[PDB]
């Protein structure tokens, strides 16, 4: 609650840096549950927020 | 960045999860650091970039990764995320935190 | 007289295993079943006396 | 009753000459025969002193030889020099052994002559090989010769032992006879002159090789002892560290089926969960080059038993490695040179490439740690903390021993070490200076002292002044207070007496956790325990400087701050040769009263702090951490099932998360194992290390010969115990050999069995191993009676040093300090007690035990003594004996086994009655009397003195008591309470219990609050008189686990003990005079 | 991990007892009870606290 506007900074960042990248993109970039997955551990995620 | 020491000063003295003692829970803190941040700006951009399917890997326990997770499904989509770990991190979301 | 404030919830990891040894006892009890009575008609049925 | 024969036998066989005549003395308890006995001894005296054959009076006084009791044995000998070649030239026709100088890195740790070591004898040196220890190669060749020749006739399973040990004894005494026999001096030491010719390293080699070769029992026995006996004739610094490194792989090969927890300090709880061993490939590719440098070395039959094992990894042909694992700690000391062994630690790699992030961290953890420890004490303004100055002052008993100093004591020279006498010293020149710290630098820098253990490396010891131990003595005793009830501090979690012997990992051990296990007792020149380590703490101390209002609390912080401001600088004194080199050593180790709970410290954090980067790779839950010393494991548990490679991944990550602080690791993680220096565990069952040298020491103690052989027992049961056996006749020689005195040049004195194995302060062993002797007869209760009135002698160096000015001087400093205007009434009491403290000074105890020595010899040799009705232990247990009845009982088996070294019969207890669940006061510390001294205090007062100041009246405990620091105020209150007749019964409960060895060796291994045994105690109640109904309990006990112990069987028990003799006994209570030698515990746990 | 339709797997037969072992083979059932008996205590927790 208390981490207000550093969140808001950084969703914008992420999104900012996801458009600006998905610019550079050609092929259509098409959504599917792959096989295997990429982890991602929550730590992680409560190091960056 | 933030010096780590600082956050993990306050996350420990306010969570004061070493008097939550079960007796044997060492109730320390986990992976706050650096290199952890950065690696999953990077995980999160690529994944999406990719369209590549990721999952998620938790402990209830820490309930602080799901107050975390809860960020994470607000900001990132959810057909990102299989739907077995999605539904298992919303629920422990929910049995714990919400209801 | 020995008991308080400990709750113990068997890891889903130990039910598991209890559940799978459980599931091959009873796969083998069964195939072990089949085989002999395949066996013992068989020789009925061939006048093996 | 069977010692004495074999005493004989040794004398007939070691003299054998018609001028080597034997001569017993007795003693009986009844007047007459006793007058009889008198005759007898004069009449063999004088036949002696005629040259007349003593055979022929022995018939004549028949009745002296079959009911009196036996005392000793006399013998008139001459020199007869050389004897030992005369016997030995006939074990000894195999070949000698060639060293090979190729074999160590080093060139004076080969096994080459001493000449072509040290020509000149001004720098020749013993130290390198000293045994330390008072007993000779001469008297270990004689007493493995004399066995050899007492089982020369036998043809069994005892033949097939004896061909062995004579092939291992022909191996030593071939390459012995090549050159002859090192003579020692009086002193027990080697001179140049005798080792001036002959290598350097025989006489070590030789004790550890009789040690083992009298330590076999099987083949694989042989094999082990004929493949380390020849190679350690040469290798003397790459053997034990080589065959005790892949043990610690071992135990991670193990599948549990069934396994033993803990809860607090003793308890267990078994479990029948089975555990899989899911251990990755590239440790089994570590093992095998550890065999293959085993084989590269010159081992071949003990890699066969290490490769053949593996084929199954099964537990029950395990034990081999268990008894592997302490034959290479039987091979001796690798006993270098103070520089090289330094130098094992003194090897730094300080890098500017290392994280910030992680030593901040660590640095705050830390500070963190130290505040949560001081808070409440610096803030409620804690008596110890003031006066921390004066509480130092008072335990510097319970300190290091400083550096030598040249003292005077009014007429004479002293190079104590003791610190309390340094600050007599100090006191009187003016030089008595607590508040100023000496610096350590180049102005002044440490000396060194060195910790040894075979198979490892040298750990080093700092020497400190005496104001280092004062400043931190009273925080660190607090810091020891909060890690009491701390879970993760290993050295200390306990009940204020135990400690988690048993270990505490088998908890959550299954197949989704995992344990990471490691040793940390290399990291004491490292990078972390420099500036950040003691910055954490100053850091701290500030925090709690700003957290307190009062003054001498304030300085006492300053004082242990300027201590971390000082050890952050340090030099250390190191000789070679002649000059002196000093090293910039910013840095921890011991030798101090700080190191033990703050290493603990600093490796909690950081493993908090390491064990915070596996998650971001890794998703678990940190069940446990745990931290003692020289090593530490954490467990910790997944969301789901373990995998060879999480095991590879996640040590791999931790090895470098650990090289990211610069800080070297073999990384260990498993799924049921661990080793560690004091214990270890497979497959659910815990072992020890039987690693007990006993012809050959560390270093070179102060105790007499009397007592190392008490000491030498002691280490034998505990090796037993732990697995690793000799034979017990050997042992019983060397006591022989070791408590035989000369009276002159050929008269010379052997005591008997029921000298030696009799509560007291001579006490040295058992006539039946693991069984204490009591006394039911009139002679056992006559000769402790008399030996109690022997025990109490006088020391003239303590009366003469209490009697100068410098020791009056301190305790009238002590006094002012504390209380004054009893100059003449408490202030007696206080130098009475100080003198308790000079006793921990060697001389001081060398003259008093050996005055006692001499005034026991001088009744050996005249009549006996009836002692005046001074009441004992004996006396008690001589009446409560005639109110028993025996019967034969049968208990089931329904105890399980979890530690399979042990003897059978003591399993056999183990797996018939439970084993031990709680702990009593071997201190009496939880008594309340206890409380106060621990509170103002650390010192002891033994059991005897509390049960003696119960005995007095109301008045004279609160000298007593006032005397060791305590103010008036709280004694009063303590009398005023009458708190000591609610605590009679627990002084006496300890007392008791210390007496009788209970939590002494494998009594301590034993539930004697169990429901099966108790069962055959058929004891009826009366009430009232509790002492009585103790004792009774606890008497019966030990009878029916002592006939367990030496017979198999179980009995019941039954004492309708009449209300006539509870009450006569009652009285008898509280007026023992008996007492113990502490040199005859043996702790299984060292 | 998402698994495909190109993926198989096998069902055990757990067919009930078909031999009635609790109606008269008191011998075999006691070992069968006995054998559940010491696995089910291998997975009940201890009480860790």
């Amino acid at each position: 609650s208390n981490r207000l506007g550093q969140l808001v900074d950084l969703t914008r960042l992420l999104a900012y840096n996801y458009e600006t990248l998905m610019a550079c993109i050609t092929m259509n970039m098409q959504h599917v549950q792959t096989l295997t997955t990429e982890k991602l551990q929550l730590t992680s995620v409560t190091s960056l927020c | 960045l933030v010096s780590t020491e600082a956050q993990i000063q306050k996350m420990s003295q306010d969570l004061q999860l070493e008097a939550l003692t079960i007796q044997s829970e060492t109730q320390f803190l986990t992976g706050i650091n650096s290199q952890a941040a950065n690696d999953c700006f990077k995980t999160l951009i690529a994944a999406m970039l990719s369209q590549r399917t990721m999952s998620l890997d938790f402990v209830t326990t820490n309930y602080m990764s799901l107050i975390s997770g809860m960020w994470l499904l607000t900001v990132v989509p959810n057909d990102m995320f299989i739907r077995e770990s999605l539904v298992a991190c919303q629920l422990a979301i929910i049995n714990t935190i919400i209801y | 007289m020995l008991i308080g404030n400990a709750t113990v919830i068997p890891s889903p990891q130990t039910l598991f295993h209890y559940y799978n040894v459980n599931v091959n006892f009873h796969s083998n009890y069964n195939e072990r079943i089949n085989d002999a009575v395949a066996i013992i008609t068989a020789a009925n049925r061939l006048n093996l006396y | 009753g069977k010692y004495n024969l074999i005493l004989s036998e040794y004398l007939s066989f070691i003299y054998n000459s018609q001028s080597a005549v034997q001569i017993p003395i007795y003693y009986s308890s009844n007047s007459e025969l006793e007058n009889r006995c008198i005759e007898f001894h004069s009449k063999c005296l004088e036949n002696s002193k005629n040259g007349l054959s003593l055979k022929k009076l022995f018939v004549e006084y028949s009745d002296v030889i079959e009911n009196a009791t036996l005392l000793s044995i006399l013998s008139y000998s001459y020199d007869k020099y050389n004897a030992v070649e005369r016997k030995l030239v006939k074990y000894a026709k195999g070949k000698p052994l060639e060293a090979d100088l190729t074999v160590n890195e080093l060139d004076y740790e080969n096994n080459k002559i001493t000449s072509e070591l040290f020509p000149t004898a001004e720098e020749y040196t013993d130290l390198l090989m000293d045994p330390a220890i008072l007993t000779s190669l001469s008297s270990n060749l004689n007493a493995v010769m004399f066995w050899l020749e007492k089982h020369e006739n036998d043809v069994a399973e005892k033949l097939k032992i004896y061909k062995r040990r004579l092939d291992l004894f022909t191996i030593v005494a071939s390459t012995v006879n090549k050159y002859g026999v090192p003579r020692h001096n009086a002193k027990y030491r080697y001179e140049y002159e005798v080792m001036k010719d002959k290598p350097y390293y025989l006489v070590t080699w030789a004790n550890s090789s009789i040690e083992m070769l009298m330590s076999v029992f099987s083949h694989e026995d042989y094999l082990i002892a004929r493949e380390l006996i020849v190679l350690s004739y040469s290798n003397r610094s790459t053997l034990a560290k080589l065959v005790s490194s892949p043990m610690s792989i071992l135990v991670a090969l193990v599948d549990i089926n069934g396994t033993f927890i803990t809860n607090e300090e003793l308890e267990l709880e078994f479990s029948n969960k089975y555990v899989r061993a899911i251990v990755p490939d590239q440790t089994f590719d570590e093992l095998k080059q550890m065999l293959d440098n085993m084989r590269k070395a010159g081992l071949t039959d003990i890699p066969k038993m290490i490769q053949d094992w593996l084929v199954d990894c099964s537990i029950e042909k395990f034990p081999l490695m268990a008894k592997i694992y302490s034959w290479s700690f039987h091979v001796g000391f690798r006993k270098q040179k103070m520089l090289d062994a330094a130098l094992d630690q003194l090897k730094t790699e300080y890098t500017e490439d290392v994280d910030d992030e992680m030593y901040r961290e660590y640095t705050m953890l830390i500070r963190d740690e130290v505040v949560k420890m001081l808070e409440e004490p610096v803030k409620h303004d804690d008596h110890l903390l003031q006066d921390s100055e004066l509480a130092g002052l008072l335990s510097m008993s319970s300190a290091s021993n400083g550096e030598s100093r040249q003292l005077k004591f009014g007429r004479k020279t002293i190079f104590s070490t003791k610190k309390n006498m340094h600050v007599m010293d100090d006191m009187a020149n003016g030089r008595y200076t607590p508040g100023i710290i000496p610096p350590v630098n180049v102005d002044k820098p440490i000396p060194l002292g060195r910790r040894d253990v075979p198979g490892r490396r040298t750990r080093i010891i700092f020497i400190l002044p005496y104001e280092y131990f004062i400043a931190q003595h009273a925080v660190v005793e607090k810091m020891l207070i909060y890690a009491k009830h701390t879970r993760e501090y290993a050295e200390f979690y306990s009940q204020s007496n135990q400690l988690l012997s048993y270990g505490d990992v088998t908890r959550f051990l299954s197949n989704n956790s995992m344990v990471l296990y490691t040793d940390v007792s290399q990291w004491d020149s490292s990078q972390h325990n420099t500036q950040p380590f003691r910055k954490g703490i100053i850091m701290g101390l500030d925090m709690l400087a700003n957290m307190t209002n009062d003054a001498r609390v304030i300085q006492t912080l300053n004082l242990y701050k300027q201590t971390q401001i000082n050890l952050m600088d340090s030099y250390v004194q190191i000789p070679d040769g002649n000059v002196i080199k000093k090293i910039q050593y910013g840095a921890v180790a011991s030798g101090e009263k700080q190191t033990k709970a703050a290493n603990s410290i600093a490796n909690l954090a950081l493993i908090k702090t390491v064990l915070s980067r596996i998650s971001n790779k890794y998703s678990f839950a940190t069940k446990i951490i745990r931290v003692d010393g020289d090593d530490n494991y954490a467990v910790l548990q997944f969301n789901t099932e373990v995998t060879k490679q999480m095991v590879q991944d996640v040590s791999n990550d931790v090895r470098e998360t650990y090289a990211r602080m610069n800080t070297k690791v073999k990384a260990l993680v498993s799924t049921v194992g661990i080793e560690i220096a004091k214990r270890y565990i497979a497959g659910g069952k815990i072992f020890f290390r039987a690693g007990i040298n006993l012809l050959n020491n560390e270093k070179k103690g102060q105790s007499t010969q009397w007592d190392q052989a008490a000491v030498l027992y002691s280490n034998y049961i505990v090796n037993r115990l732990r697995g690793f056996e000799t034979d017990r006749e050997f042992i019983l020689t060397k006591i022989m050999q070791m408590t035989s005195v000369a009276i002159t040049g050929s008269l010379r004195l052997f005591p008997s069995e029921r000298v030696l194995t009799t509560n007291s302060t001579f006490k040295v062993f058992d006539s039946e191993d693991f069984i204490i002797e009591y006394g039911t007869t009139d002679d056992e209760v006559y000769i402790q009676r008399a030996f109690m009135s022997l025990s109490s002698q006088k020391s003239g160096i303590a009366d003469e040093i209490a009697a100068s000015s410098t020791f009056k001087n301190y305790v009238s400093r002590l006094s002012e300090q504390l209380l004054f205007s009893k100059n003449n009434i408490v202030s007696r009491g206080i130098a009475l007690t100080e003198k308790a403290k000079l006793n921990s000074y060697a001389p001081i105890s060398l003259e008093k035990r050996r005055a006692q020595i001499s005034a026991l010899l001088t009744m050996l040799q005249k009549p006996v003594t009836f002692k005046s009705s001074k009441i004992t232990i004996n006396d008690i247990l001589r009446d409560i004996k005639p109110f028993f009845t025996v019967n034969e009982a049968h208990l089931p088996i329904q105890y399980q086994k979890f530690m399979p070294t042990l003897p059978d019969n003591v399993q056999y207890i183990i797996q018939c009655i439970g084993s031990r669940t709680y702990q009593i006061e071997d201190d009496g510390s939880k008594s309340a009397i206890s409380r106060l001294i621990s509170k103002y205090s650390v010192y002891k007062p033994s059991i005897e003195e509390l049960y003696k100041v119960i005995s007095l009246h109301e008045n004279e405990i609160q000298l007593y008591l006032i005397s060791l620091g305590i103010p008036k105020i709280d004694a009063d209150t303590y009398v005023g309470s009458k708190i000591y007749s609610q605590d009679k019964y627990r002084i006496l409960e300890s007392y008791v219990y210390n007496l009788l060895s209970i939590n002494y060796g494998c009594y301590q291994l034993f539930d004697f609050n169990s429901p099966d045994l108790e069962k055959l105690i058929r004891i009826p109640f009366k009430g009232k008189i509790p002492a009585v109904t103790f004792i009774l309990h606890l008497y019966a006990k030990l009878e029916v686990i002592n006939h367990a112990i030496k017979n198999g069987s179980w009995i019941s028990l039954f004492c309708n003990y009449p209300k006539s003799e509870m009450i006569k006994l009652w009285k008898k209570m509280w007026n023992i005079t008996s007492l113990r030698s502490p040199y005859t515990n043996a702790n299984f746990f060292q | 991990r998402n698994l495909p339709s190109t993926a198989r797997y096998i069902r055990p037969n757990l067919l009930q007892d078909r031999l009635n072992l609790h109606d008269n083979f008191e011998s075999l059932w006691d070992t069968i009870t006995t054998s559940n008996y010491i696995l089910a205590r291998s997975v009940v927790p201890d009480l860790k606290e």
